[PDB]
């Protein structure tokens, strides 16, 4: 959090919604002529084939599994949250410009954790890294670390040297610093501070970080936490809520982006229900280990 | 100096608290390095040990799925009504221009151009100053002499070839200043005499 | 809008600049007084710099008092302008667009088409001697030049009617503000039927004349942003008609490839009747690229609700005797707003579908109307604008009709800022009014193909 | 059930990428190998198409000095920092190009370095540098290190080799070799680097093995730069050193003592908390000869003396940061103005770089 | 209804300074020959991205 | 509803024809069907009265009245000259053809 304005994140990525839709359409027209065949899925022989868009594209169903597998490798290796967040940012910025039906996902996850841990000054050697990626997944990863580091080379090639990225956690620390002032004089309980930190940790899914500044995401998760803590006669009682409403109004952090972030959190927690490991894990198994 | 320094300022950015004293307000997502007291206390007490800050909240790196469970059905309308109240407070207090005048249906400000006690030399040159087509509008509008009879205004207007819009502005200004003066000097206010 | 001079309002989308050349032949002594004050009222509001044209000789600038508008004098004038353009060689691209103002000696159609012919002869003789020069045409009636009752509080509107013709064509004076909503209503789990909750509509109004030649079209965003207005003389044939109905969808999809997604274009057929050939064309062209929603629009009051009450619309007690309400403003409660009547529209959604005013082969579903009162007291008919939904893409067509009316009110309120009409119809949306003006004043010219 | 080195991996995405690339033989071309970096070679790049000749530079990080060794920390931190940091006083990173094996950065080519200025003044005619040029270069370098400081990124490399100048006299501190962003140190500095900036310009905190060195080590390096520029010799031209993970530089501490004098508990408050403070107790006790060492130079006294006092102080609480050093009675008080162009009045070309063709 | 000698294009202003002078300096901003709150004249100010 | 089956579009035509025939017979032979109209042979109204039947969705058979102020004027033997036939458009009355 040096200065997000006049950084590289505000300039050469973080495009608007129409530009992201146009780039996704260019990705779709790129993968159109690649394989019009589809996928030969077999279990009971049984061989139906999807259309190019029934699923296993970048809409929703595998992103939760992607975040779960990144976090599993993270807490297995026991590295801090900023490295896994930067690895998830590299994951999304690579899958925007390349498909997933041609790239081994587990090596991409281990490669992104490797590159983010190296660039955010908390290094992990390649021996223990590929040994953990083998001891958690005994398949889908070669013993050669050279293939992992050639993946590292092409990952550095694709996201063209834009490695460092500001995080919403620093702006959350700044907001909870400024909320201890004589204009407001409030402070959350430590369980709701952990709830807001967990919501920020959960919002790295669902494709929001490529559109808005991170302080808007921090304000959105803190608003969801405060307005979901306040109610569990008068309507807007518990004046922590009142001081937060006056803070969000009197400061000119704008609306209509926080609305989209809250609606995106609602649709993420809606899409979490119809999610199962079985179909996507079997689809990966029949997409790589045929 | 020769070139301006790097003070790293923001561009045009609203701080988190505009009510605060103007030099200790933190701009959003914006923090330059500055020498202070806690930094040197850390440097003094933390040599030969190595300094690194573990995060504030215990149990980081965990999804809030079994932590905020029913955030869809039971708990969406409260968020909608609270954000409606924030939107209403914003549009009604922060952005709406307040009319702080209780006299007439003009805005605050809008004084008439002030009459100055001018003799015929400076007025004689000022009417020639109006008559051109390249002169400014603000500097001319900052003053207008008084005692201008209507015969003299219309006479020098059609005699000195004043442009049409400036002539209409001058005639309307004389109209308004005579109306305001004659409404000032009124002793009795009966229904019909105002 | 009419306070736009007395508030120093200036356009948000930057300035556009040109150089002007009045071209009169009737009365030089009044256009000499008209052209500099129009250029001065265009400069004096921050709308760019109209540095009016100047040649070598004794002519006052931005003028050429000719006589007998003909081939040789237009050729010599084109040679003079191309000599000026050969002189001013090295400059920026956006400084030189020029336009020609022609005075109509009689405000009719027979001389408007002749002044268009004169400008086309000038452009033809200029373009072949030098390309990349871009001049435009503006017409003004002679009466508006030589009526001495024309206020200088009125030329301002004429100045805006130049600002909506300069080569940044689809960016105009102002557009809708895109404010925050009134109710937030976070879209959770539905209720799960086939409801869509779209994000960006696109409005389009096409019409076809009574004789089957002319096809008029106007295309607009949900905020009045990407405006196009075009006309096609098809003629007796039926290949040019399919070509024009393909090009309408071409321009619609060209604007549709700019927005988010989940986008529903709404094409409105004017004058009631929706025949079978146009329906065959729009059913052939449509698909899963975009969801359409056909709408039939009626302007003239064939169904005539006549209002008869004295109590609800509270301008009627103030119009009855001008002393019934008549009260002071109580200027310590001073939070009011000057609400101009003829632009206070009331929406109606009928209980049952209505028949279309023509074409007894298809009724509607979920009829509705925009209704504008008359600024008078007592029993009189009110003006109306009937909307009739014909083909909804999803279910719950009443919600789509209320959304169509809430977009149509904004597109009706835009029509004064654009120079489309004066304060006479705040109930008709602007693209339908543009199509109605074109198919009212352009079908009467007969065409010959050479 | 186990995997081998033949499973489905990146392979197809190579092909779709490898048809359309751009090479160093296409956008630019080579001229001549200038031997600047032994670990990573530097070359000169003619633009491939008043005369506007070759003014580019390539760094080609071929670390093998085979089959795909990964990126190093000294390359990863440089590629992270140089691409987004941008100023008038930094080398502008134009492009990254990733060849068959390694990385090729292209910056702008510079006219000369400060070491070439000292070597031009190393002929025994002894053209002592005029104080206007050295104070303008000092102002510009301090503004560059101010921009590098305030954006939360350290700079543990400051030598007269990798500080450049150009035509129009613009100082560019053009090597982010060992920089790091110190906002959120997940692992502390001593656990991540364990050694720092080169022997001739390190700090007494680093020489005494501090494990949380503060951002003032760049200021000590800048003061050593200025003492070098005022004496035409490196101020502590130190002697290199040989289970302890440090060689301690046991002669460099003797040099920096006998030039500056001993510390105690009154000019250094917490040196007792150091790991090997007792290892400083095995030297003699010199007073100072700082004013004498400035006296054995040009006669521009009374204002460089106070600045060299303040910069060369091993009190890392009371050292002087950049924006509070850019006003220290040297640039406000003037007899000829400090400009951006440092080559005004001086009319000679310090000759061009030695290009091994 | 104002009499038509009220609608004068006002030039004698004092808003030649900069915006955000202190806070809530709309008194020297709303000057014209109609109060701006008779149109619900809303400001627009956001933290840009 | 969005496209009429071809018995309701015939019931509407039958009802409109029944209304215009009964309205022409009840009057003193002074009013013919012009086709969706009933214009008098004399120039008493000098407009077209248009009766349009419709059936709503709950079974409320209504008629809507319209009054189009077109300039349809009847002509006679003392109009068969150039001054009238040069700048008028003629129409056949119980059909509506020109």
């Amino acid at each position: 959090s040096g200065s997000f304005w006049t950084s590289t994140q505000r300039h050469h990525w973080q495009y608007t919604k129409a530009s992201l839709a146009k780039e996704r359409q260019k990705l779709w027209l790129l993968e159109c002529q690649l394989f019009p065949q589809g996928l030969n899925i077999v279990m009971d022989k049984n061989i139906p084939i999807t259309h190019r868009d029934l699923h296993y594209d970048k809409d929703y169903n595998l992103r939760i599994y992607c975040y779960f597998l990144i976090m599993k490798l993270g807490r297995r290796l026991n590295i801090r949250q900023y490295a896994l967040a930067t690895a998830h940012i590299y994951l999304s910025r690579f899958l925007i410009k390349a498909s997933v039906r041609e790239i081994n996902l587990y090596m991409l996850v281990t490669t992104c954790v490797y590159l983010a841990c190296k660039v955010e000054e908390c290094p992990q050697y390649i021996r223990t890294l590929v040994s953990e990626a083998r001891t958690l997944w005994p398949e889908f990863i070669p013993p050669d670390p050279t293939k992992v580091t050639e993946f590292e080379f092409y990952l550095l090639e694709e996201l063209e040297s834009y490695l460092i990225v500001h995080h919403p956690y620093q702006s959350l620390k700044q907001i909870v610093q400024v909320l201890k002032q004589p204009p407001f004089q409030i402070t959350l309980s430590s369980d709701d501070l952990q709830n807001c930190w967990s919501l920020i940790n959960d919002s790295y899914i669902n494709d929001v970080h490529l559109l808005y500044p991170p302080h808007i995401i921090a304000v959105a998760c803190l608003f969801i936490t405060i307005s979901i803590h306040g109610k569990p006669p008068k309507n807007s009682s518990s004046p922590v809520q009142i001081a937060f409403n006056r803070f969000m109004a009197e400061s000119l952090v704008d609306l209509e982006e926080v609305m989209d972030t809250i609606q995106e959190q609602i649709t993420l927690y809606d899409h979490w229900d119809k999610y199962h490991e079985q179909w996507i894990k079997f689809l990966l198994h029949t997409l790589y280990l045929r | 100096g020769s070139g301006r320094y790097l003070l790293t300022p923001p561009d045009d950015l609203h701080p988190y608290v505009p009510s605060s004293k103007p030099q200790e307000q933190v701009y959003p997502d914006f923090k330059p390095w500055e020498h202070t007291a806690a930094e040197d206390q850390i440097l003094a007490n933390f040599v030969a040990k190595g300094f690194y800050h573990t995060p504030m909240v215990n149990f980081e790196s965990i999804s809030a799925r079994s932590s905020v469970h029913e955030s869809l059905v039971t708990q969406s309308n409260i968020l909608s009504q609270q954000f409606d109240k924030i939107i209403k407070i914003r549009e009604d207090h922060i952005n709406k221009i307040p009319s702080n005048s209780t006299t007439t249906l003009h805005g605050p400000g809008f004084q008439l151009p002030n009459r100055i006690t001018l003799t015929d030399h400076r007025k004689e040159t000022w009417l020639h100053e109006l008559s051109s087509s390249h002169t400014s509008l603000v500097k001319i509008g900052k003053f207008i002499p008084h005692g201008l009879k209507r015969r003299q205004v219309i006479e020098q207007c059609y005699l000195k070839f004043i442009p049409l819009k400036r002539a209409i502005w001058l005639i309307k200004c004389c109209y308004f200043i005579e109306w305001k003066s004659n409404h000032k000097k009124k002793r009795s206010n009966a229904a019909g005499a105002d | 809008q009419p306070f736009i001079k007395f508030l120093n309002f200036r356009p948000p989308n930057g300035i556009k600049n040109f150089k002007s050349l009045l071209l009169s032949s009737s009365f030089k002594e009044d256009c000499l007084s008209f052209a500099p004050t129009l250029s001065q009222t265009y400069i004096n509001q921050e709308l760019g710099f109209c540095e009016l044209l100047k040649l070598t000789n004794e002519d006052p600038p931005g003028l050429m008092y000719l006589k007998a508008f003909d081939k040789n004098k237009l050729l010599l004038l084109a040679a003079q302008i191309v000599s000026y353009c050969s002189n001013n060689k090295n400059s920026i691209k956006n400084v030189p667009p020029i336009l020609i103002i022609l005075p109509l000696d009689n405000a009719t159609l027979t001389e408007l088409v002749d002044k268009a012919n004169i400008f086309q002869v000038i452009k033809n003789e200029v373009c072949a001697k030098m390309p990349n020069i871009e001049l435009y045409l503006k017409v003004i009636p002679m009466d508006f030049i030589r009526n001495v009752l024309v206020t200088v509080d009125q030329y301002v509107n004429v100045a805006i009617s130049i600002y909506n013709m300069l080569p940044p064509k689809s960016v105009k004076f102002t557009h809708i503000a895109h404010t925050l909503p009134e109710k937030v209503n976070f879209r959770t789990m539905q209720q799960s039927s086939s409801i869509i909750y779209y994000d960006s509509y696109i409005h389009l109004a096409y019409s076809r004349s009574v004789d089957k030649e002319w096809v008029f079209a106007a295309l607009s965003d949900s905020y009045g942003q990407g405006s196009m207005t075009k006309t096609w003389y098809v003629g007796n044939s039926r290949g040019k008609f399919d070509d024009a109905c393909n090009q309408i969808w071409n321009i619609a999809l060209n604007l549709a490839s700019k927005k988010f997604g989940k986008i529903c274009l709404i094409l409105t057929r004017l004058n009631g009747i929706l025949p079978d050939d146009e329906l065959m064309n729009w059913r052939r062209l449509s698909g899963r690229n975009i969801h359409l929603a056909v709408v039939c629009v009626d302007d003239n009051s064939k169904i005539s609700f006549i209002d008869e009450d004295k109590l609800y619309p509270s301008f009627k007690p103030i119009y009855k005797d001008t002393r019934f309400g008549g009260r002071m403003d109580m200027t310590r409660l001073y939070d009011y707003e000057i609400r101009d009547i003829d632009q206070d529209i009331h929406g109606i959604v009928f209980q049952h579908p209505f028949p279309l005013a023509h074409s007894q082969h298809r009724c509607a579903i979920r009829s509705g109307a925009l209704i504008k009162f008359k600024k008078c007291d007592g029993d009189t008919v009110w003006d109306k604008f009937a909307v009739n939904l014909l083909n909804c893409p999803h279910s719950d067509s009443t919600q789509l009709l209320e959304t169509i009316l809430e977009e149509f009110r904004n597109l009706a309120a835009l029509n004064v800022w654009y120079g489309l009409s004066d304060g006479e119809d705040g109930h008709i949306p602007w693209h339908i009014l543009a199509v109605k003006k074109m198919m009212n004043t352009l079908v009467h010219t007969r065409v010959k193909i050479a | 059930l186990m995997a081998n080195n033949d499973v489905f991996t990146i392979g197809p995405y190579r092909a779709r990428k490898d048809r359309m690339r751009v090479s160093v033989l296409e956008k630019y071309e080579v001229i001549g190998y200038i031997a600047a970096g032994t670990y990573g070679k530097v070359y000169k790049a003619k633009r491939q198409i008043k005369p506007l000749t070759v003014f580019y530079a390539i760094k080609k990080f071929k670390t093998e000095k085979l089959h795909y060794t990964g990126i190093s920390q000294s390359a990863c931190r440089e590629m992270a920092l140089c691409r987004e940091l941008h100023n008038k006083h930094l080398t502008t990173l134009v492009e990254i190009f990733l060849e068959r094996k390694c990385v090729h950065m292209v910056y702008e080519y510079a006219e000369h370095d400060l070491l070439q200025i000292i070597h031009f003044h190393s002929h025994p005619e002894k053209r002592m540098i005029p104080p206007r040029m050295v104070r303008s270069i000092m102002w510009q370098l301090l503004d560059g290190v101010s921009y590098l400081h305030q954006n939360w990124v350290l700079h543990r490399d400051l030598k007269p080799a990798n500080i450049m100048v150009t035509i129009d006299g613009c100082v560019k501190i053009g090597d982010l070799g060992l920089a790091r962003k110190f906002h959120n140190m997940l692992q502390t500095l001593y656990t991540g680097d364990k050694v720092v900036v080169t022997i001739w310009y390190r700090a007494p905190e680093l020489l005494l093995g501090a494990r949380h060195y503060t951002p003032a080590v760049d200021l000590w390096s800048v003061g050593c730069i200025f003492a070098e520029l005022i004496g035409l010799q490196p101020i502590f031209k130190g002697e290199e050193a040989k289970k302890k993970t440090v060689p301690f530089q046991v002669n460099q501490l003797q040099r920096i003592l006998e030039v500056l004098g001993t510390p105690d508990q009154k000019i250094w408050p917490y040196l007792e908390k150091y790991p090997e403070y007792d290892q400083i107790t095995k030297f003699p006790k010199y007073r100072d000869n700082l004013a004498t060492w400035y006296h054995s130079a040009g006669g521009r006294d009374k204002h460089a003396l106070s600045l060299l006092y303040h910069l060369l102080n091993y009190d890392p609480i009371k050292r002087i940061d950049a924006f509070n050093a850019l006003e220290h009675k040297y640039f406000t008080e003037s007899d000829i103005p400090v400009s951006e162009n440092v080559f005004e009045g001086l009319t000679y070309k310090y000759p061009a770089r030695r290009i091994h063709t | 209804s104002m009499e038509p000698y009220h609608f004068i294009s006002n030039y004698n202003t004092k808003y030649t300074d900069d915006m955000a002078t202190g806070s809530n300096d709309t008194t020297a901003f709303n000057d014209s020959c109609v109060n701006l709150s008779l149109f619900d004249a809303r400001f627009e100010r956001k933290n840009p991205h | 509803k969005p496209n009429l089956p071809p018995h309701y579009a015939l019931f509407l035509k039958a009802l409109r024809r029944k209304i215009y025939i009964n309205l022409a017979l009840g009057s003193h032979n002074k009013l013919i069907q012009f086709g969706n109209a009933c214009i008098s042979l004399s120039g008493v109204p000098n407009y077209l009265v248009q009766l349009e039947p419709h059936l709503f969705v709950n079974g409320d058979l209504t008629v809507s009245l319209c009054a189009k102020n077109m300039g349809l004027v009847p002509m006679k033997e003392e109009n068969l000259e150039e001054s009238f036939l040069s700048k008028h458009a003629l129409y056949l009355a119980p059909s509506g053809i020109r």
